[PDB]
DNA sequence: GCTTTTTTTTTTCACAATCCCGGTGCCGAGGCCGCTCAATTGGTCGTAGACAGCTCTAGCACCGCTTAAACGCACGTACGGAATC
């Protein structure tokens, strides 16, 4: 007996959106690849986010990715961005950003 | 002792495995933690309701892998899309072979 | 003499200061009060998660933050570095917001 | 138990000014805060009725960080961290 | 012999019935017909799914008549949701009363 | 008997005259041309409905009706009677279809 | 093929018409051509995409209602 | 071309804020563990929808009219934007 995601090489657990998806009325039937491709999507993802966080972390000499490391990895990303364009990261803040005009003049 | 708390779900051991996967190294917080939920949570609906319509839309009853992959590449941005579509094909095409 | 930085020179200060942080900048008791403030005008006698208070907060802030990055675009706009009413009020015109 | 007072005044001048900080905004116009403060109240009623509708729906006498949630991505303005 | 349309719904002879209702002497272009379907489909379609996550947020199976108005509520303006509200619950104690 | 308008006065005449009609203001075909140009770009070989390139004139001119409108107010709002190229940027950077 | 020319600047100024805008630069009748561009390949994008999707080879005006209610610029009277 | 005044740009420090380290302490990430409930296996049964076959619809191509609309130039007025206060 073993894990639909180890037979698809998988860390996200297919069986856990296999049953959210059949659960949370998006249809009727539920295709045997629908969670199998939607988990991997998923994970894809984490990763993503993951990596970048990952580094934004390490640029702040902090072994622990925070959520400010999280916006700085999404919004400085300009696709990872449009994907969370609505999306508020709660302790977050906003990427430094001075408009031009506003310094005064540089030599 | 008294009542043990409700089980509340998450996708936090999948964050953590998937985390050391590519810095291993690296650790995460309390409220990051929190933050890859909601992520994880908002993409699920996203695609899963794209995924409905597109059913839907051509009178299917079914959503099957080929929804969930139309929706990725309606909800994704250029090379985010791809990655996707790629790894949830891969990912497929083993579980396939694997039986 | 005294020392005494020209008129602006705190400010960006300021600005560089509040852009590199993520703490709320609103006091949080005023915000807990006047939230059930408001919250009685719709229900009386009604209690709030903290979690709840928090997540107001956060949301607010965003959203007033952004406002004024809108806004300090449209002052910019009319060759001014002084935010005005009148530019919050484009801001929310162009945002849909009010009509 | 009690009515609440006139709270809004307490998000104070220098609340404002800190905000629109972390906005970019070098300059104020003294008439900003005000304008601010009828924004803001504009924004958490908008938010904490349909929050307290959630609420009233639930049949719970205790607004939940999740009616805010759920009220919140309502109007657009989806938030991480705090559930869902 | 020829018959091939498809057989496509419409909710146009309930436009039609409730038009004869408030100006009998007045009629509707095709294209003014199409845009009130559509109308009614997106209003559906709107409160139908507020109704769908109300539900599946408070655990329930069922969608029923409290949760049409609780959407209703939420997503109409003031006053038409007041009458809307009002006309909802008329129709409903109406069709109990009846059988 | 040489009679002219001074100039803004037959701009306003058109203002009235096209805000009070609802026919479409590109010209049909070079749309249609520009829609199949673009469509190739995604899949060769398409066709398309009449009633398809109809609904996406009326959805993009009504788009550009609209950005007008907000373009005008941004460049009012630098003390402009004419709308300009960074007009329309902030009006889109404000809408968030761009950065 | 550059069909893009055939948004002429008449029907530019027409629109802008309705928009209620009374002065216009010369160099907007370019940007205005580019905006225009960039919505239509995010709404044919999306449209076909659908057509795909449906196995078929002519796109329909459901394709591009479904594809203007993603983008949430909703359109009423061809199909809703 | 001169000549003085402003005016601009550069030089010299003095100060104040910010940054960066090591040190100290606290608490929450991290992981172990034990138990539960939700995934998995291994059955059957029904129909969703893939597939082939056909109809005929509406999409496509081309032609030639008659305009209305585009275009391209001539001319100047009112508007944008710099400068000054
Ligand atoms: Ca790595
Ligand atoms: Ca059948
Ligand atoms: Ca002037
Ligand atoms: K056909």
């Amino acid at each position: 007996a073993k894990t639909r995601s180890s037979r698809a090489g998988l860390q996200f657990p297919v069986g856990r959106v296999h049953r959210l998806l059949r659960k949370g009325n998006y249809s009727e039937r539920v295709g045997a690849g629908a969670p199998v491709y939607l988990a991997a999507v998923l994970e894809y993802l984490t990763a993503e986010i993951l990596e970048l966080a990952g580094n934004a972390a390490r640029d702040n000499k902090k072994t622990r990715i925070i959520p400010r490391h999280l916006q700085l990895a999404i919004r400085n990303d300009e696709e990872l961005n449009k994907l969370l364009g609505r999306v508020t990261i709660a302790q977050g803040g906003v990427l430094p950003n001075i408009q031009a005009v506003l310094l005064p003049k540089k030599t | 002792k008294k009542r043990k708390r409700s089980r509340k779900e998450s996708y936090s051991i999948y964050v953590y495995k998937v985390l050391k996967q590519v810095h291993p190294d690296t650790g995460i917080s309390s409220k990051a933690m929190g933050i890859m939920n909601s992520f994880v949570n908002d993409i699920f609906e996203r695609i899963a309701g794209e995924a409905s319509r597109l059913a839907h839309y051509n009178k299917r009853s079914t959503i099957t892998s080929r929804e969930i992959q139309t929706a990725v590449r309606l909800l994704l941005p250029g090379e985010l899309a791809k990655h996707a579509v790629s790894e949830g094909t891969k990912a497929v095409t083993k579980y396939t072979s694997a039986k | 003499k005294p020392h005494r930085y020209r008129p602006g020179t705190v400010a960006l200060r300021e600005i560089r200061r509040y852009q590199k942080s993520t703490e709320l900048l609103i006091r949080k008791l005023p915000f807990q009060r006047l939230v059930r403030e408001i919250a009685q005008d719709f229900k009386t006698d009604l209690r709030f998660q903290s979690s709840a208070v928090m997540a107001l907060q956060e949301a607010c802030e965003a959203y007033l933050v952004g406002l004024f990055e809108d806004t300090n675009l449209c002052a910019i706009h009319a060759k001014r570095v002084t935010i005005m009413p009148k530019d919050i009020q484009l801001a929310r015109r162009i945002r849909g917001e009010r009509a | 138990r009690k009515v609440l007072r006139d709270n809004i005044q307490g998000i104070t001048k220098p609340a404002i000014r800190r905000l629109a900080r972390r906005g970019g905004v070098k300059r104020i116009s003294g008439l900003i805060y005000e304008e601010t403060r009828g924004v803001l109240k504009v924004f958490l009623e908008n938010v904490i009725r349909d929050a307290v509708t959630y609420t009233e729906h639930a049949k719970r006498k205790t607004v939940t960080a999740m009616d805010v949630v759920y009220a919140l991505k309502r109007q657009g303005r989806t938030l991480y961290g705090f559930g869902g």
